[PDB]
């Protein structure tokens, strides 16, 4: 190892994506 | 050359020593400065101990003051699980409104596996008290001590606070209601249903003012969850010994609608399990037209490795308005807060003493 | 040290010293393989360099090989990797030269941002005095219990 590695009336459906 | 006492990578703000005192934190009506608390959080400045506990003593008191089942009337932005990610939460009220004009409710799991669950709960708590009947919070699995002293929180309050603020969460914690009816139309909880829970009567008439039990009725409602198979059964049985757990049960889409049915609602909402979407729309009940369940889930790039979108939903205007958002930054830790010296110090006096045996061959 | 020890050491250092200067180059010590891939060779080699001319003689050879002893103690161990962190060699280990050492060891594994970070929360943690930087006192107060000292013996 050469280097130090990190230890281990129905409501509506809608869709507003991420942004 | 760099210098050796100043800082290499000036664009990453130092972090404030300073503690807050209780004149910074509250205003001249006893009121949470949460516009000063979240600004300072994430900074990741720290509060003074009395005034932590002060934060989670009075949280706590309005808590132990609702009832086990709340009634909450929309319109309302519904959010899962959190677990520690302070910086996605800052994201999520930019995304579901602020507090100050948006109604909430939470389903739980606030801590564990992120390693901000103190602010987390430092800033809900403080939204809480300052907003006590507009922003609501339910209890998940994580807000007890067998969970947070297996994972991580527990050693997260001891290097930021202390052991005492620690044992005042858990006193919180065991203030957190188990469920929300919102809208009359929605049971709301984190996990789900259990074979003790026939009606919401039998919600209101548990003792919830304490650690949850390894069985019974509270611990399936923050444990539980739908079969694998979900709404594809097979397995005839409303409820099975939950082996991904090692509690609880399954539900089956067949004990979801008889409970829907014999209670008058419309779906249950719940946590509890990650979603690559944030989001997940289980099969219509045939009598409703309607999902008979929804997972929501509002931890985004979950473990900072699932890379899955958090969603909240917005439920207004007789409108169910799912609103993703992806991850933000958020400042590196090593693995339980190890310092860079325990981090580092092994690898030093390997390579070091590697050195040394090829010089002298 | 011991006689027969002393002998061998000068025979080793006569094989180094390429250019038979009587002194020991950074040059020098990569012309080893094995020494070319390890990165705190050069943090060592400034450690042994006590004049801070920039190259090892014969004398900070020995005295820098005997730190390595089987007989010395816990702290003498401990604070030559205290040494290896506190690069300006003023008895204290800064922000910027703990990052620097942190860097040379990590490489890409972490980037500049995450480790500026991780370095500056464990300043802030360990300073107890508040001056800003860690002492070989508050070194310990977080090491000294790994049992790291055990591991960095060398047999001339
Ligand atoms: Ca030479
Ligand atoms: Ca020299
Ligand atoms: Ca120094
Ligand atoms: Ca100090
Ligand atoms: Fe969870
Ligand atoms: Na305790
Ligand atoms: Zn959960």
């Amino acid at each position: 190892n050469n280097y130090l590695t990190v230890p281990a009336d129905l409501p509506v459906i809608t869709i507003d994506p991420a942004s | 050359k760099l210098s050796t006492t100043d800082r290499v990578v000036k664009a990453v703000p130092f972090p404030p020593s300073h503690r807050l005192t209780a004149k910074e934190v509250f205003d001249n009506d006893g009121k949470p400065r949460v516009d000063i608390l979240k600004a300072h959080l994430m900074k990741e400045g720290r509060l003074e101990e009395s005034v932590a506990l002060r934060i989670i003593t009075e949280g706590a008191s309005i808590l132990r003051q609702e009832k086990n089942l709340l009634d909450i009337d929309a319109p309302v932005t519904v959010c899962g699980d959190i677990h520690g990610q302070f910086f996605d939460l800052m994201k999520l009220f930019e995304v579901g409104g602020s507090p100050a004009n948006t109604r909430y409710l939470f389903l739980g799991d606030y801590v564990d596996r992120g390693y901000f669950s103190i602010e987390c709960v430092l800033y809900l708590w403080a939204l809480k008290i300052l907003y006590p009947k507009t922003l609501f919070l339910l209890r998940g699995n994580h807000e007890c001590r067998h969970l947070t002293e297996y994972f991580t929180f527990k050693q997260e309050c001891k290097i930021k606070y202390s052991e005492r603020v620690y044992d005042a969460c858990m006193d919180a914690f065991d203030c957190l209601p188990l469920a929300a009816l919102m809208n009359q139309q929605f049971l709301c909880v984190h996990g789900g249903l259990s074979p003790e829970i026939n009606t919401l009567d039998d919600i209101r008439k548990l003792d919830r003012f304490k650690e949850p039990p390894a069985y019974g009725p509270m611990c399936d409602i923050l444990w539980s969850d739908p079969l694998e198979d979900f709404g594809n059964e097979k397995t005839q049985e409303h409820f099975t010994h939950n082996t991904v757990r090692g509690c609880s049960y399954f539900y089956s889409y067949p004990a979801v609608c008889e409970f829907l049915q014999h209670n008058n609602l419309l779906s249950i909402l719940r946590a509890h399990e990650a979603q690559d979407a944030g989001y997940r729309m289980y099969r219509k009940s045939q009598t409703t037209g309607f999902p008979s369940l929804i997972t929501i889930f509002s931890a985004p790039n979950y473990l900072d490795v699932y890379n899955n979108k958090a969603a909240v939903l917005k439920y207004e205007n007789n409108v169910m308005n799912i609103r993703q958002f992806n991850c933000s930054p958020h400042p590196y830790w090593l693995p339980n807060f190890m310092d860079v010296f325990t981090w580092s110090l092994p690898f030093v006096g390997e390579k070091v003493t590697e050195m040394l045996v090829n010089v002298l061959n | 040290m011991d006689a027969d020890e002393i002998k061998r050491l000068g025979k080793r250092f006569k094989k180094l010293d390429l250019d038979n200067s009587g002194s020991l180059s950074v040059e020098e010590f990569m012309s080893l393989p094995e020494l070319q891939q390890n990165p705190l060779v050069q943090r060592v080699i400034d450690i042994f360099d006590t004049d801070g001319n920039g190259e090892v003689d014969f004398k900070e050879f020995i005295e820098g090989v005997s730190q390595f002893s089987v007989k010395g103690d816990k702290e003498q161990k401990l604070r030559f990797a205290f040494r290896i962190y506190d690069m300006d060699k003023d008895g204290y280990i800064s922000n910027g030269e703990l990052f620097q050492v942190l860097k040379m060891m990590v490489g890409n594994n972490l980037k500049d941002t995450q480790l500026q970070q991780i370095v500056d929360k464990t300043i802030i943690n360990a300073d107890k005095d508040g001056d800003g930087r860690i002492s070989f006192e508050e070194f310990c107060a977080v090491v000294g219990g790994l049992d790291i000292h055990k591991k960095m013996v060398v047999d001339v």
